RNA sequence: CACAGGGAUAACUGGCUUGUGGCGGCCAAGCGUUCAUAGCGACGUCGCUUUUUGAUCCUUCGAUGUCGGCUCUUCCUAUCAUACCGAAGCAGAAUUCGGUAAGCGUUGGAUUGUUCACCCACUAAUAGGGAACGUGAGCUGGGUUUAGACCGUCGUGAGACAGGUUAGUUUUACCCUACUGAUGAACUCGUCGCAAUGGUAAUUCAGCUUAGUACGAGAGGAACCGCUGAUUCAGAUAAUUGGU
RNA sequence: AGGUGUCCUAAGGGGGGCUCAUGGAGAACAGAAAUCUCCAGUAGAACAAAAGGGUAAAAGUCCCCUUGAUUUUGAUUUUCA
RNA sequence: AGACUAAUCGAACCAUCUAGUAGCUGGUUACCGCCGAAGUUUCCCUCAGGAUAGCAGUGUCGACCUUCAGUUUUAUGAGGUAAAGCGAAUGAUUAGGGACUCGGGGGCGAUUUUUAGCCUUCAUCCAUUCUCAAACUUUAAAUAUGUAAGAAGCCCUUGUUACUUAACUGAACGUGGGCAUUCGAAUGUAUCGACACUAGUGGGCCAUUUUUGGUAAGCAGAACUGGCGAUGCGGGAUGAACCGAACGCGGGGUUAAGGUGCCGGAGUGGACGCUCAUCAGACACCACAAAAGGCGUUAGUACAUCUUGACAGCAGGACGGUGGCCAUGGAAGUCGGAAUCCGCUAAGGACUGUGUAACAACUCACCUGCCGAAUGUACUAGCCCUGAAAAUGGAUGGCGCUCAAGC
């Protein structure tokens, strides 16, 4: 089977997620998201870099893995096991049919041609816009030149078009490179883990104070 | 593919949400009178009485009223020729409408107002009439300075 | 064999041919689907008023 | 197409809660004024929360050259659409007047880059005073000292319906 | 077996589509003793073709003769051989990858109705396809597909079977055009010449010599010129030999 | 993606008291799970059945009395000429 | 052998009933004038056919009724699609952190263990985090949609009744009276209302936006509107449906879509640029081409170097401690193992190679002399080129065109 990948490019269909209604789609092929030092706090890591699409288009569940592993092994070979964190922004939902013309409807002849021709689950893809982040890597800042290699090398393995943008925020935060450094002195940034929470002033006033003690003096 | 009294009616019949539960209870306490102007908003939680889908939002006359429900006259729309159909609603699905208080207000206003003018003397122009294009003035600059502005510059956000 | 199934592409047209007729209001509706009780009453008010009113010549000019 | 430099001021319809709004200006490059003062509304809404059917037009005026018998030398800013994605750009001129830099940034951005009118933007032209702020090689070579060179091999003009010449031409005039 | 009709509806060509079939690219984890790219290429992904088979039912049911072989002409290149060249994990010899190129060739037999296939032998080589799946008023009629007859399984029976077996009529050109040849009115009848345009042709191998030389530890083992013959094709000829 | 050719003297009609699913903390045999007590608990339970809507001093649940599942004919709504 | 029974046999030949019936093929005869369709609804042993409503014509009558409307404005109702949401319910889903031990699993101090000891792996709970929903939702458009805009209106006074109220209190229908000086939004009214009888049609097809099954189709099935069928004319060379525009017989004037080097009526017309193809390119529907590449050329973004003078070439030099610590028949920078300082300077390394048994010699690195203004790396998108293979000879319509007659 697996038709070629030509075949289903196109968004044609309403959305179609596995539910109580159908029944036996395949299991994804793509189960890991996220590689690499995993667990670093958010201070390590002040670059980011992503893999935005161009196209309002599919991609397939197995372009998703094929992927990662081919960014994952660059960035471990040339950065360190412990010199990155990745992570797949892209998770595939919708369900492709097919329609058996031979197996279902060959030798026993039962019934052929187009009669009754409503398909079969055959695999599942992902739904992108034009915009939408596909991939982000940070890291630091001494890693700029590796982590664009790598972005740039897994593009190869997807359909259609992609560009790569060096964010101008802090790691994975919203939040403006000179905004976040500012805000963390006035004590207002705890630290969590590998992530980050942030005062509030809108609550009891008791467990605000423990919770951010520097941000009172 | 079948076609049942109530099919399609999953919204449409139910209830708000944070709405369920009583009636508030005003409604039982109106009255009515043939020749009001009455439109129609089925009520889920009552059971009785309700009229079919169609009706759901049309206005119409009353032309009967008995112990607990009046019975109203509205024109339904078959392919080329309009056809009057006469329904009976309970009181918890009819409520009176709105839509003929502004006529029913210009004509008292009218009449007081042309009351005077009679006495004193001076025509009104009193029927109304569109918006028209606005008319000459003067603007000024005192402590209004303009500010200029031009297109900005293409940027990145992400 | 087969054939189409339905369709709806004329018939907005052929309506407005001639004209999308209302019927036309008028003073007296017809009192068909009142209630019995008032119906029964008002036959005997109509009848005492148009009695009185023939008397107003000979009689109680009101 | 031929344009000329307009300026237009604009405002938000007066409301009881706000007597007196505020007044903008802007500099706009239009064939007519019928369409300068849609190209005000179409930047305003843009920028501010402003339409034409809650706003009103209070002036539009037109800009002419200061001194239109001087050379010298323009500078533009711009951004546009490509076939895919946006740009920024800054490109030079040298001629006698504002207007016409508009008139060859739009006829050479239609060559070069196949960029309609549709979508190019105008952010800033100005007048570069000195001769040492002259970026671009196409310009430097127009301002050099004691300048002067040759015309070779021009074709003399002959009238379009003289079919038939009697001898050979020449093209040393 | 019959009648009234249907291209409103199937079985063959042609048309749109290319899932399947066939053919060709891009990225580079790894194989290759060492070394991603001499020669290959996982996980993915972009195309072309109409010699496979499907899907559709637009044209023909007052009829377009429906398998295969024999015969004969021409065209396509995704090149099996031949001409001349570029690469190598190319010392020689033998091989493998690629370019310009369709000028010229691509066979004889055993079994099967076969297309398809499989062995024997020769050869420089025994490449793949189109033309209404070229070609029945060109042939042949073995196969399929009328009526006779036999068997096996199925059916109570008449009978059924893309299961096996044996016997079974193949019609017409003198018309128009096309093609191959042959005469010919008008400007007197003749002899000797020029050449616009159309056609075009040759092909491959072997022996001797170079040489048991270059190259190589050895085993092994070439080529250019020169000489003489032969295979397939083409145009003539009859002194001799053979046939009538 | 699914359903119907049935089932009910109450699972029909009237009235009255009560509040459900589940969770926390406790009590001889007693345990994950038997019966008893208190606190929290917007329906996450129940209502013959497919699915959707609706219901909390009820339309759920238990108790008390009953046969409007009766008689005579007309007007109106949905599919629709 | 379903064989033969007068050229006739799976039921002979001759006359009559008989002009046997046909929801199915074929044909159906002079001219001019005016109006002008349907392939859709419901039922039928109905699907090649009929009845029923609609669309169509003719004959009129009621008034010339001032009534009307595929429309806008003002006031007031109904809805659950596009978008949006998941630190909001139901369903799906990725990752760390905190809190807990008696939830399960594996250990440790004597596996002592009823040690709430010391470890920890899942599970659980709480505050955060990455993506979704035709048959999910707290919210919520645009386009379309119901009603109203008065004389049959508004207000005052008071008769009838077997209904209704404790009650002449209400309820409907009324007599009498009051309110125009202006009958109470715009625009149009080249078309008002009612009735009678009857023809053809009930195979449809194409396109923009929305949209379902299918890998896809000049494929199958729908919604609003415009077209072809039933229709010529001017442009797309040709072409039922695309663009302009709908038609009595003629004369003059002006344009639309499309065109102006020749065929061909009208410019080898004007201004600034880009492109050289041994497969150029040349006008919507439309008759095709992609990923990936180019130091061909043009324009642009960012960083770094430079008159204290770089980039290229040529030209000069290329020094000490020290043959460093180790290794050793021998290793002095250059088998190998492990460190990387200092002198002198403008600059020359406890050195990138070549090379010696081992030294040497040589190269590079680094700096200096000459010159005269720019130079280096990585990206973006225009035209062009590679990727680009089919069968009779051949088609931007043809010829031909290169500061075009191309974009
Ligand atoms: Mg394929
Ligand atoms: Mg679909
Ligand atoms: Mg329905
Ligand atoms: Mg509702
Ligand atoms: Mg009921
Ligand atoms: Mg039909
Ligand atoms: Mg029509
Ligand atoms: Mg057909
Ligand atoms: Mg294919
Ligand atoms: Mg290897
Ligand atoms: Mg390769
Ligand atoms: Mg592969
Ligand atoms: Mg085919
Ligand atoms: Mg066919
Ligand atoms: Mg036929
Ligand atoms: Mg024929
Ligand atoms: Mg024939
Ligand atoms: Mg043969
Ligand atoms: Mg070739
Ligand atoms: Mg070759
Ligand atoms: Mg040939
Ligand atoms: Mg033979
Ligand atoms: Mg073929
Ligand atoms: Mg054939
Ligand atoms: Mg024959
Ligand atoms: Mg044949
Ligand atoms: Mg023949
Ligand atoms: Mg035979
Ligand atoms: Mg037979
Ligand atoms: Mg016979
Ligand atoms: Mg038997
Ligand atoms: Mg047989
Ligand atoms: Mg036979
Ligand atoms: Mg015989
Ligand atoms: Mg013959
Ligand atoms: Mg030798
Ligand atoms: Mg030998
Ligand atoms: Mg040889
Ligand atoms: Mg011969
Ligand atoms: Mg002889
Ligand atoms: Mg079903
Ligand atoms: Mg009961
Ligand atoms: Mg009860
Ligand atoms: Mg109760
Ligand atoms: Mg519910
Ligand atoms: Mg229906
Ligand atoms: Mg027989
Ligand atoms: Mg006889
Ligand atoms: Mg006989
Ligand atoms: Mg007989
Ligand atoms: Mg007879
Ligand atoms: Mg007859
Ligand atoms: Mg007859
Ligand atoms: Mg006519
Ligand atoms: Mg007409
Ligand atoms: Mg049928
Ligand atoms: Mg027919
Ligand atoms: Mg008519
Ligand atoms: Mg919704
Ligand atoms: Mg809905
Ligand atoms: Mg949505
Ligand atoms: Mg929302
Ligand atoms: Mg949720
Ligand atoms: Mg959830
Ligand atoms: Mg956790
Ligand atoms: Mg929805
Ligand atoms: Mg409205
Ligand atoms: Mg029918
Ligand atoms: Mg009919
Ligand atoms: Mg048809
Ligand atoms: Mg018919
Ligand atoms: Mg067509
Ligand atoms: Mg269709
Ligand atoms: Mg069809
Ligand atoms: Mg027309
Ligand atoms: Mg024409
Ligand atoms: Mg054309
Ligand atoms: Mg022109
Ligand atoms: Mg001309
Ligand atoms: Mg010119
Ligand atoms: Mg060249
Ligand atoms: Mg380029
Ligand atoms: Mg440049
Ligand atoms: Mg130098
Ligand atoms: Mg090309
Ligand atoms: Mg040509
Ligand atoms: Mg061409
Ligand atoms: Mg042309
Ligand atoms: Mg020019
Ligand atoms: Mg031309
Ligand atoms: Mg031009």
């Amino acid at each position: 089977a697996r038709r070629p990948a030509r075949c289903y490019r196109y968004c044609k269909n309403k959305p179609y997620p596995k539910s109580r209604f159908n029944r036996g789609v395949p299991d994804p092929k793509i189960k890991i998201y996220d590689l690499g030092r995993k667990r670093a706090t958010v201070d390590d890591f002040p670059l980011c870099v992503h893999l935005v699409s161009n196209e309002y288009e599919q991609l397939s569940s197995e372009a998703l893995e094929a992927a990662r592993i081919c960014a994952n092994k660059y960035l471990v070979k040339y950065a360190g096991k412990e010199g990155f964190h990745l992570r797949v922004r892209a998770h595939p939902y919708h369900v492709i049919r097919i329609n058996k013309m031979l197996s279902c409807a060959g030798a026993d002849r039962l019934q052929t041609g187009m009669r009754g021709a409503f398909g079969k689950p055959q695999g599942t893809v992902a739904r992108v816009d034009i915009g939408q982040i596909l991939i982000s890597v940070r890291t630091r800042d001494s890693n700029r030149a590796i982590a664009l290699e790598a972005l740039r090398r897994c593009q190869y393995k997807f359909p259609g078009r992609q560009k790569i943008i060096v964010s101008k925020n802090w790691g994975f935060t919203p939040l403006r490179r000179e905004e976040y450094l500012e805000k963390k002195a006035a004590g207002r940034v705890r630290v969590d883990g590998a992530y980050v929470q942030f005062l509030t002033n809108h609550g009891n006033l008791e467990e605000n104070m423990r919770r951010f003690p520097d941000a009172f003096k | 593919h079948a076609a049942g009294l109530r099919s399609g009616t999953r919204y449409a019949f139910s209830r708000g949400f944070r709405k369920h539960g009583q009636i508030p209870l005003s409604t039982y306490l109106r009255t009515y009178r043939v020749g009001d102007i009455v439109d129609i908003k089925v009520n889920g939680a009552v059971q009785k009485g309700m009229p079919h889908k169609f009706y759901h939002g049309k206005t119409g006359v009353v032309y009967n009223v008995t112990k607990s429900a009046v019975g109203v006259i509205v024109y339904k729309r078959v392919k080329h020729r309009y056809i009057e159909k006469r329904i009976n609603v309970r009181i918890e699905h009819v409520k009176p409408s709105r839509s003929r208080e502004d006529f029913l207000r210009r004509v008292k206003e009218n009449a007081e107002l042309k009351k005077k003018a009679k006495a004193e003397g001076v025509p009104v122009q009193l029927k109304r009439q569109p918006a028209m294009p606005r008319e000459a003035h003067t603007v000024s600059i005192a402590d209004n300075k303009p500010v200029t502005l031009a297109p900005v510059a293409y940027e990145t956000t992400i | 064999a087969k054939s189409k199934n339905s369709s709806q592409h004329n018939q907005s047209r052929k309506a407005h041919r001639n004209g999308i007729k209302k019927p036309k209001t008028q003073r007296y509706p017809s009192l068909k689907g009142t209630d019995p009780k008032f119906r029964r009453n008002h036959r005997h008010a109509l009848h005492g008023t148009a009695k009185a009113l023939k008397e107003f010549k000979e009689g109680k000019r009101e | 197409g031929r344009l000329q430099e307009y300026q237009v001021i604009g405002r938000h319809l007066p409301t009881e809660a706000n007597p007196n709004p505020a007044l903008y200006r802007m500099r706009i490059f239009a064939p007519n004024e019928v369409v300068a003062k849609s190209r005000f509304w179409y930047f305003l809404r843009g920028l501010k929360k402003v339409k034409k059917a809650t706003g009103e037009i209070v002036s539009v005026n037109v800009i002419s050259e200061k001194h239109p018998l001087k050379v010298k030398n323009f500078g533009i800013w711009l951004r546009y659409d490509s076939r895919s994605g946006t740009h920024n750009m800054y490109k030079e001129y040298r001629e006698t007047s504002r207007v016409a830099a508009v008139e060859a940034m739009y006829a050479d951005m239609a060559a070069r880059h196949r960029a309609r009118f549709r979508s190019i933007h105008i952010l800033k032209v100005v007048e570069l005073e000195k001769t040492e702020d002259v970026k671009r090689p196409y310009i430097k070579q127009l301002v050099a000292k004691n300048l002067s060179f040759p015309l070779p091999h021009r074709v003399p003009k002959i009238s379009t319906k003289k079919i038939f010449s009697a001898k050979r031409p020449s093209t040393f005039s």
